[PDB]
C-alpha cells in the first residue's frame, strides 16, 4: 500500500509538470494565432490594392 | 512583403502616366501671363474675383 501511494504521488508530480508545460504552450499558441490572423488580413488588403 | 513591393512598383507607373497625360492637356488649354500681370486662358482675360 505504501509503495502504491508513493507511485501515485510521483504521478501527481508529473501531472503538475505537464500542466505547466500546457500553460506555456497555450500562451505561445495565442501569440502565434494573433500574428497569423493579422497577416491574413494584411495579405488580403494588399491583394485588393494590387488589383 | 514581396507582393507589397510589387504593388508599390505598379503605383509608380500609374502616377507617371497620370502626369504624362496631364502634361498634354496644356496643348489644348494654355494659361498665359503678361507684364501688367493679367492672365489669359486661350487669350481671353480672367481677373481675380473682385
Amino acid at each position: 500500500r505504501k509503495i502504491v501511494a508513493e507511485n501515485l504521488e510521483k504521478v501527481q508530480a508529473e501531472a503538475e509538470r505537464l500542466d505547466q508545460e500546457e500553460a506555456q504552450y497555450q500562451r505561445e499558441y495565442s501569440e502565434f494565432k494573433r500574428q497569423q490572423l493579422e497577416l491574413d488580413d494584411e495579405l488580403k488588403s494588399v491583394e485588393n490594392q494590387m488589383r | 512583403t514581396a507582393k507589397r513591393e510589387l504593388f508599390l512598383k505598379t503605383n509608380a507607373q500609374l502616377t507617371i502616366r497620370c502626369r504624362q497625360l496631364l502634361s498634354e492637356l496644356s496643348y489644348i488649354y494654355p494659361i498665359d501671363l503678361n507684364e501688367h500681370k493679367d492672365y489669359f486662358v486661350c487669350g481671353v482675360k480672367l481677373p481675380n474675383s473682385e
